């Protein structure tokens, strides 16, 4: 009994399930579960939802951006033949621009998306829950950005289409390079990992659960993951399912939580965290004495169905199969929060253009400060969005290489810079002659050559 | 899946490498491996990359390099008349060399002053004028099953590579029909594979029953062109052994089967390079791998939710996708140092599909329905005797059965197979005596089937669209049209995923239109030369123009492209979101549900280490590696996971009287050790070892050791 | 498969057999066995139901990557398969396979039941998270169902009234699957985008302050706490609540 | 109320019996589901008969070819399926067929038993030519619907005794749809246009008929039948 | 298996007719590990015999031949 | 029910193991015991044992 | 311990060693 | 044979009438959409009878409150609606209600005549208190679809004569389903079960009755009518 007016699909399910589960059995869940997968099924044909090239939308502004792209290269290249700036230099960003640009389509189109879709695909599956995820569905009518060669050079001029326009041939090679490359490597990733486990469980093979008694009242401390101002992981989870070594005590402003072996469950966790405590100490089993194995009771919950683990169960092996697995799918933004660009917080970020030199151009190093974390770019002094006052380095998409045109390469994102060498081939046949400058000679800087 | 088999080259091979021994970016696109490699084209398990295909039109000079086709721009600009430029054997021609997709101006001149090129293995911003080089056409680098899907250039690449495999794969079927919408480039590729039959030289048919073509040693016109011009040695004029057989249903690599009715009419005219009968599946001499029928793309409840294909019953009712397949069994007597053992019409024990099927040596008549444990030949064994437990001389007293001697290893079909028996092929002395020294007979057989569809086979699109069949719908079920005519597949709709093949929709909608408008279209990757998607414009092109050469209106909805509504059987009504609807070009894969069962109450063991036999063919066994056991003492209560690990496999006592035990109607008793152990003793002891496994017992703690 | 299931289960049913007594001594049944008699198809599955199975897609280190199953004949050759667990196994269907096993002693039953049955377990055990869900298409349903498709007109700003009346009206498209309309529902909405305050309270006589709500609409003061209680919400989240609903308790 | 007409019904050119079938007032609905009842059971369930069995005797089984004739036998039978042919006695009345010379083979050739018949002939069925003898001779029945070599005979008479499976198909095809009668004023009301196309072998309207009757039936005994 | 059913099946089978004679059943033939022993040797093993034993030999096969005896391992003839 | 009993069986008892064991156990003697006593091909001992000791014996 | 009684057949520290025990 | 039976039939509660009801068999075309074509007719088209129009008279119109009585009047029609009454007159059989002192109200209280009388009282309607006056009096009719008054009526009603809209049930949901049913040696077949849950008003079975009647009613003008 509750019931709750919500766009169902996908999370919606997942969180209610659990919720559920709590508090019902698994087995009605379950039967739960099914009455209602059941439905999507059937409504899902009812709704009956295909898709098609035309169903590809193309974000309009498209345009745009993208020829706009272009016309930045010309400048590029303008100083650049021009030898007021240069190649490795102008070329840095002939590139930069067009990932920018890649943004901004990132941006328009699915912005445009987000304002359209009366229950259409892109926003009935898409946009909502299933397999769609922008990732492919930037590319399904996005234009890929810049992408890269066999190896890790990334190739200048970017895949400018998307499989509407379908490619012409040279991407279609490039293209392919990729998928080559993506596929040996398969091939090997696979052993890569089943090894692990295999040695994971090796090592962690019998920490069996043998022992309730253990002893001991230390534990370790915890707290959410919070690279920048990004806190990965709402402490709340994190604490899932653990034994507070001690009471978790909120700003007395309050008086006693959970004194102590309690195990954790969610809802004491949610809430705890909202009552701001910071971190907490919770029987490691990275201490905690129970023989060759982990306390029962400094163990904690276990996830195979968020309840303490058994006894005699050899929870190392299963530590290693939960590490092992996903392992496999290691691959080695959307809600439109604004457009294509990301937590610009108040105005200004800074990088090098030597490599780039078109002028006010650059490739990428860092980023400072000032966290607002609001429209502006980066700095303080507040934004128009929501004010209140942060600093660090913030990841925005459009990073730069100044906008030649639209945008000197985002993706790749960075909120170890070794050396090379500057083609100056011969632009044609005749009478080469420098001058203005003519090479302090040396062997200090460059060596002896 | 010949061609692509010869124009095939390996990189391994004694001379080569191996896989291990190298490794990655030797498996790479070299960047000259343009236009002579298709790049798309690949195994994949480790030999990715290490076994390419040829490009089209690649070939190689005497010295073994790929001599690449191509053609000579003047003032960047290809005359066009130059029969091609056979030179650039290696990529470095070094020059402005143009990718042979060019918006090019009629008469000659290039377009855009933004050509590109290759150059020195790079790209660069080329204009029309300063360039040499184009390549001869725009889907060159590709080979076969790559440079034919019906719209590539909208392809993710990988996802065409699984294509073009699948591609490989198509059974053959009664008429594979030519598809609907095909890429132009392949009568071709029928032609050459030979397994067609091509009029050799010339004539007009004269007679051609179904076995071959009179019109060949007959010795009218066409065996009489077959007399125009009349070859150096052959038989210049006259009736000549232009008597093309033609041959039914011979056994393939895969048991597939192949054919070529005549096909030619009779008085006709004929000249060379064309083609007189057609392959297992090529059809209007050509190519044809597998048909093409209406599909809608929704989401079928369960059936077709994820990875499944609908299908209706009407499907293989017209026996469209069945296919044939057919089979050798051969058999062979031999002299036991006990003596022959054999074949006779007769064998103990008999009585209906057991001395009834069977003919005076015990083997069939040709022709014969067969079933599943019918006896194809039987022959016995000298067995005698020498050797029986007293209980056996009992019951027989009682019944006093003084038995008989002789194992009797008919041949029986085993199970699963059906179907008429083709033929016999029986080996001895007389019989071409080819066989093992000391065998005196062999005996082929071979035994046919149709099969039509049926769930579970993986059936698959032009482009990586791998699916597997789940229900069949009897056909007043499936949502049929607006005009009723009842569809029949039923996809998934969201397509153009992590398999990014959106050009499959392109075409299926193409088909419709030349499935309304009834008409084939040929047609090829890259479909450049026009600032917009070109083939986005077509299509609607031919789509619109197709409602009204029927005016059926619903043939083409601009609002909507190619959307259409559709009721559906089951009750009779449509929805809020129209659905699309093409025809669309599949075809069904070798690798059939019965070529992967099995099952195994209990069957033959090993050798040396008695676990069961488990190799594909024969009662094998499903193997329980460590990480399989990682999920057994993972779980709670494990028993299982032990007995697993013997009774059903090794303590052989424990095998038997288990089986026994639960035959009694209790439980079973308990294991011992498996074997595999007491193996590893012997070994280890085999090898400077005092393996004491030992009890230590009593209150006077006894050590001891066992066997 | 009606083929595989048998050799799986090859002797348990002779017993069946000689326990019915139909079949005598055993080649009696074995041969009869391949006769596939009534029983063959009639007795096995009485001796099969109740007696799990387990389901396994290749190696798997992971312990749910195989669990307990209900083996139920049917009739290609396919192992049938259920979409909510494909993600455990973590199954494709274009050609996957799977490999079965089956439980002897019987204790080795118990245990399958008892723990590896594939409905209890439901949660990752590397992580509470569930791991049955709902995936795809389904989520879509239920998106489409419940989505809030606008300009919703047919059976707008209706009423309803418990009896899943409103159903009713579906089926009679009184109002549309999606469609905004007021529903008697004396429980707790969740609505999404809370809204608790009120809006526009309706101040007129007795226990009308009565008080809107983005969602709800309601009857406190003299009437009494909450004798009203329409919800803002389409026909179909209705269907859906239902749905849990009584699947869940009743 | 559920009155009926038939706008134009081309049922005697065969093979597409074109007839629409222009109803009158309905119920909200009615068209669409009392169409589409029929439709199914129109489909799916009304008699026919075809062969299903066939002698060639020159032949083992379907492999074979045989002399002087252009189609390997399968082709042929495939030609089979698809001739035409209305009976009565709804039993296996077995004509045959003997032919020779040089020629085509039409659907007619075939010498039944009549009270069978071709429906239409010129079905063309193979080429004969040279010395051939095109003997035949083949099964009928009045079997319910694409028989698929299940109720028909098998694993049994083989000699020469090949057979086939098949359709019994009266109906090719069929649709229908529904419109406002404009009676919306009192109630909107709804006619079903039905339209359909059989083989040939039969009109439409009896296939209604036929039909009809089957619901009719079933209905019928249905009446608080418990 | 099959075999061993055998045996006990037999073993009651037989082991339903005169327990003394089922002993020589088993002693002049198997259902243990002689096939055998002679009836000589057999005679006096049991109680000394020469006029006692083919007779009641040929007794207990026929006792336990013949329908309803012997149509017992008339399907195990294993 | 039998589902909510074999949950509830084990959603208050000892480790889930040491239940099962003696669930089994326990037919194992269902079965012995009362051996093949009502056919009991439907409700399995195990079965048995389960219900009379999820209900049953609670 | 485990990994053994397995490699081994007899059966593990938990199941009836953690029940009998 | 295709005969049904019913098995879970819960009529005997209010509602709940709810009774499984098997086919022995049912051939190809069957429950799929044979079950199917019921169901909707179910549904969809019977008759039933129910208030339509009501006389509060302390009262213009709807959003009068009238004292002493805890329900505001909407909600009290909308309890109406769901009364439940079985007809047989159809004609304007106009009951009363007039009641006072503290109470709640039921159907029963409802002075309604002899005809359109309760089903099942204690439906609760409503609750009065500080003996506040009642007067009430509605409605009945027989009548087929759900069916909302803009098509209902708009106009005479023009004094205390407020109307609602409603709808006419029987029946409450219902399903079915199907099985293969073995016995295919002989084809395939089928076995529909249907179950039904009706109001009260009704059983079932004379609701298939009714149906069934229906149907076959569309169904005789079906054999080569036109």
């Amino acid at each position: 009994m509750i019931f709750r007016n919500r766009v169902v699909d996908k999370g919606q399910l997942r969180n209610l399930i659990s919720w559920a589960f709590t508090h019902y059995g698994t087995a009605r869940t379950a039967v739960m579960a099914d009455k209602l997968k059941d439905l999507g099924f059937r409504y899902a044909t009812r709704a009956g939802v295909s898709i098609s090239v035309d169903d590809l939308m193309v974000p309009p502004s498209k345009r745009s951006l993208l020829e706009a792209a272009e016309e930045e290269i010309r400048a590029t290249e303008v100083r650049y033949q021009r030898g007021e700036i240069t190649e490795v230099e102008r070329f840095q960003k002939v590139i930069d621009t067009w990932n920018g640009t890649s943004e901004a389509l990132k941006d328009e189109v699915v912005t445009h998306f987000k304002q359209t879709n009366p229950l259409n695909s892109v926003y009935m599956m898409a946009f909502s829950g299933a397999r769609g995820n922008i990732s492919q569905v930037r590319q399904l009518v996005g234009m890929r950005g810049l992408m890269a060669d066999p190896q890790g050079e990334i190739i200048d001029l970017p895949i400018k289409t998307n499989f509407r326009e379908g490619l012409t041939v040279t991407e279609y090679i490039i293209s392919s390079y990729g998928a080559r490359k993506g596929l040996v490597d398969t091939a090997l990733r696979t052993a890569d990992s089943g090894y692990l486990t295999r040695r994971l469980v090796d090592v962690s093979q019998d920490v069996i659960i043998r022992e309730i008694d253990c002893g001991t009242t230390r534990g370790i401390p915890v707290r959410p993951m919070t690279e920048g101002s990004k806190t990965l992981i709402k402490l709340s989870t994190r604490l899932l399912g653990r034994v507070v070594g001690e009471d978790v005590i909120h700003p007395k402003t309050k008086e006693v939580i959970a004194p102590r072996n309690t195990p954790i469950s969610d809802d004491l966790a949610k809430e705890i965290e909202k009552a701001g405590v910071a971190e907490v100490v919770v029987r490691s089993p990275l201490t905690c004495e129970a023989a060759r194995s982990v306390c029962q009771h400094c163990y904690g919950w276990s996830l195979a169905h968020a309840k303490m683990v058994d006894l005699g169960e050899a929870v190392g092996i299963i530590a290693a199969q939960s590490i092992g697995e996903p392992g496999t799918q290691l691959t080695m933004q959307q809600v439109r929060s604004k457009m294509d660009g990301t937590i610009k917080l108040p105005r200004k970020l800074r990088t090098r253009t030597h490599r780039t030199r078109h002028g006010e151009d650059a490739l990428f190093v860092e980023s400072n400060g000032i966290m607002i974390l609001e429209p502006r770019k980066e700095g303080s002094e507040t934004p128009a969005p929501q004010e209140i006052h942060v600093t660090q380095g913030s990841t925005i998409y459009i990073v730069d290489g100044q906008q030649v045109k639209k945008g000197q390469l985002l993706a790749e994102v960075a909120l170890n810079t070794e050396k090379a060498v500057k083609d100056v081939a011969s632009d044609l046949a005749g009478e080469v002659k420098f001058a203005e400058v003519v090479p302090e000679q040396k062997t200090d800087r460059q060596g002896n050559t | 899946a010949e061609l692509t088999h010869k124009r095939r080259l390996s990189a391994l091979g004694p001379g080569g490498l191996t896989r291990e021994r190298a490794g990655f970016a030797v498996r790479d696109i070299h960047p000259s491996h343009y236009g002579r490699i298709c790049p798309i084209e690949t195994p994949e398990g480790p030999n990715a990359g290490l076994i390419g295909s040829l490009a089209t039109h690649a070939r190689v000079n005497q010295y073994g390099f790929l001599e690449t086709p191509f053609r000579p721009v003047e003032n960047g600009r290809v005359r066009f008349d130059q029969p091609a430029a056979y030179m650039t054997a290696d990529e470095e021609d070094d020059l402005r060399v143009a990718p042979g997709d060019i918006p090019v101006d009629e008469n000659g001149y290039i377009i855009g002053p933004q050509v590109p090129v290759r150059y020195r293995q790079e790209f660069s911003t080329t204009t029309p004028e300063q360039v040499d080089y184009v390549a001869v056409s725009p889907v060159q680098i590709v080979s076969v099953a790559t440079s034919m899907i019906p719209f590539l250039e909208h392809d993710d690449a990988n996802r065409a590579l699984m294509g073009s495999n699948m591609q490989r794969q198509a059974v053959p079927l009664l008429k594979p029909e030519r598809p609907l919408v095909g890429t132009g480039l392949e009568a071709q590729g029928a032609r050459d594979s030979g397994m067609v039959i091509v009029s050799r030289t010339d004539g007009d048919v004269v007679y051609v029953d179904a076995t071959e073509i009179r019109v060949r040693v007959s010795g009218q016109l066409p065996t009489a062109s077959g007399k125009s011009t009349d070859n150096g040695q052959l038989t210049s004029q006259k009736g000549q052994e232009i008597r093309y057989t033609v041959s039914k249903y011979q056994r393939s690599n895969q048991d597939t089967c192949l054919n070529q009715k005549p096909l030619v009419r009779i008085g006709e005219r004929v000249v060379a390079g064309q083609v007189l009968a057609d392959g297992s599946s090529t059809e209007g001499g050509e190519l044809a791998l597998g048909q093409n029928i209406v599909v809608a793309y929704m989401p079928w409840e369960g059936y077709n939710y994820e990875d499944a294909i609908l299908i209706s019953e009407r499907l293989v009712q017209d026996d469209i996708y069945t296919s044939i397949h057919i089979e050798k069994y051969e058999i062979e007597a031999r002299q036991t140092k006990l003596g022959p053992e054999e074949i006779t019409r007769e064998i103990p024990n008999v009585g209906e599909d057991a001395l009834r099927q069977l003919d005076e040596q015990g083997i069939i008549r040709i022709g014969a329905w067969v079933e599943a444990g019918d006896i194809l030949v039987g022959k016995v064994t000298p067995k005698g005797e020498s050797d029986q437990p007293p209980e056996e001389k009992l019951l027989r007293a009682i019944f006093g059965e003084k038995a008989r001697d002789v194992r009797d290893n008919s041949l029986r079909v085993p199970n699963g197979e059906k179907g008429r028996v083709v033929d016999v092929r029986l080996f001895t002395r007389e019989q071409g005596d080819e066989l093992p020294p000391g065998a005196n007979m062999v005996v082929r057989v071979y035994v046919a089937q149709k099969r039509k569809i049926q769930v579970g086979d993986k059936m698959a699109g032009r482009h990586g669209n791998k699916g597997i069949i789940s229900r069949i719908l009897p056909i007043e079920d499936m949502p049929y049209l607006p005009d009723g005519s009842p569809v029949d597949i039923v996809l998934n709709p969201l397509g153009v995923p992590s398999r990014m093949n959106v050009g499959q929709v392109f075409e299926c909608l193409l088909g419709w239109a030349g499935h309304t408008l009834g008409v084939r279209f040929k047609i090829t990757p890259f479909d450049e030369m026009y600032g917009e998607e070109s083939s986005r414009r077509i299509v609607h092109g031919k789509l619109q123009e197709a409602r009204d050469e029927t005016g059926k209106d619903w043939v083409y909805n601009p609002d909507d492209p190619g959307k259409i509504m559709v009721y559906d059987g089951r009750t009779g009504e449509a929805f809020d979101r129209p659905v699309t609807i093409g025809v669309a070009y599949m075809l069904k894969l070798v690798h059939l549900v019965d070529d992967k069962i099995h099952a195994r109450s209990t069957g033959p063991y090993s050798l040396v280490t008695q676990q069961p036999l488990g190799g594909k063919a024969q009662q094998g066994g499903q193997r329980f590696g460590e990480m399989e056991v990682w999920a057994l003492e993972a779980f709670g209560a494990a028993y299982t996971l032990q007995e697993l690990l013997t009774v059903k496999s090794d303590d052989m006592q424990g095998r038997n009287e288990a089986l026994n035990a639960i035959v009694k109607g209790k439980a079973i008793p308990r294991p011992g050790t498996p074997e595999s152990f007491k193996v590893l003793m012997r070994e280890l002891q085999s090898l400077g070892l005092d393996i004491a496994v030992h009890k230590v017992e009593t209150q006077a703690d006894g050590s001891s050791l066992d066997v | 498969p009606r083929e595989m299931a048998i050799e799986l289960f090859q002797p348990f049913v002779i017993n069946r057999l000689i326990r019915s007594g139909m079949v005598n001594n055993i080649k009696a049944a074995k041969k009869l066995i391949s006769r596939n008699d009534p029983s063959v198809w009639d007795v096995l599955e009485e001796v099969i139901e109740g007696h799990p199975v387990m389901l396994n897609r290749a190696p798997t280190l992971h312990r749910l990557g195989i669990q307990a199953f209900e083996p139920i004949l049917v009739e290609g050759r396919a192992i049938q398969l259920h979409p909510l667990v494909c993600p455990a196994f973590n199954a494709d269907f274009d050609g996957d396979q799977m490999a079965v096993h089956v439980p002897l002693s019987l204790e080795s039953q118990a245990e399958a039941r008892l723990l590896m049955l594939a409905s209890n377990n439901i949660l990752s055990p590397a992580t509470g998270r569930p791991i049955i869900t709902p995936s795809q298409d389904m989520v879509l349903g239920a998106y489409y169902l419940t989505a809030e498709n606008p300009g919703a007109t047919k059976g707008a700003g209706k009423y309803f009234a418990s009896l899943d009346d409103v159903i009713m009206a579906f089926q009679q498209e009184q109002i549309d699957l999606h469609a905004y309309v007021y529903v008697r529902f004396d429980g707790d909405v969740e609505s999404d985008q809370p809204d608790t305050e009120p809006v526009k309270v309706t101040t007129n006589e007795d226990g009308s302050r009565t008080v809107l709500y983005k969602y709800r609409r309601v009857r406190e003061d003299a009437q009494g706490n909450v004798i009203s209680q329409y919800i803002y919400t389409t026909p179909g989240r209705v269907i859906y609540n239902k749905a849990i609903q009584e699947a869940l308790a009743s | 109320q559920f009155q009926i007409e038939c706008v134009e019904s081309n049922t005697e050119e065969s093979r597409n019996h074109y007839s629409k079938f222009i109803l009158e007032p309905l119920e909200r609905g009615q068209g669409t589901t009392v169409g589409n009842a029929l439709r199914r059971v129109l489909l799916s369930n009304l008699e026919g008969t075809a062969v299903t069995a066939v002698r060639i005797a020159g032949v083992s089984h379907e492999f074979a070819t045989v002399p002087g004739v252009r189609e390997d036998v399968l082709e042929i039978i495939m030609r089979m399926k698809e001739v035409i042919l209305k009976s009565y006695s709804s039993q296996a009345q077995i004509g045959r067929l003997l032919v020779n010379g040089p020629t085509t083979i039409t659907a007619s050739h075939f010498d039944l038993p009549s009270e069978v018949e071709v429906i239409d002939p010129t079905q063309y069925v193979a080429t004969i030519a040279e010395g051939g003898k095109l003997e035949m001779e083949f099964r009928i029945e009045r079997g319910k619907g694409y028989r698929t070599v299940e109720r028909g005979r098998e694993e049994a008479t083989s000699l020469d005794f090949l057979q086939i499976d098949s359709i019994f198909m009266p109906v090719r095809k069929v649709n229908y749809s529904v419109e406002e009668v404009r009676a919306d004023g009192s109630i909107p009301k709804d006619r079903l246009l039905l339209e359909v196309w059989t083989n040939g072998s039969i009109s439409p309207q009896e296939a209604l008929s036929s039909a009809a009757g089957i619901l009719v039936d079933l209905f019928n005994p249905l009446k608080d039948i418990s | 298996v099959s075999k061993n059913l055998l045996r006990e099946d037999l073993e009651k089978v037989l082991d339903s007719l005169s327990p003394r004679e089922r002993d020589v059943l088993r002693l002049r033939y198997g259902l243990d590990d002689g096939r055998m022993k002679t009836l000589e040797e057999i005679g006096q093993i049991f109680n000394v015999t020469r006029e006692r034993i083919r007779q009641i030999e040929a007794k207990a096969l026929r006792k336990l031949r013949h329908p309803n005896r012997n149509s017992v391992l008339k399907e195990y003839i294993r | 029910q039998i589902m909510h009993r074999a949950e509830d069986l084990i959603s208050a008892a000892s480790n889930r193991y040491r239940i099962t064991v003696q669930v089994a156990n326990r037919a194992k003697r269902r079965r012995y015991e009362e051996f093949e006593s009502a056919e009991d091909a439907m409700m399995k001992p195990v079965l048995r044992a389960i219900i009379e000791m999820s209900d049953e014996l609670t | 311990g485990l990994k053994e009684n397995v490699i081994i057949g007899r059966l593990i520290p938990a199941g009836t060693g953690y029940n009998t025990y």
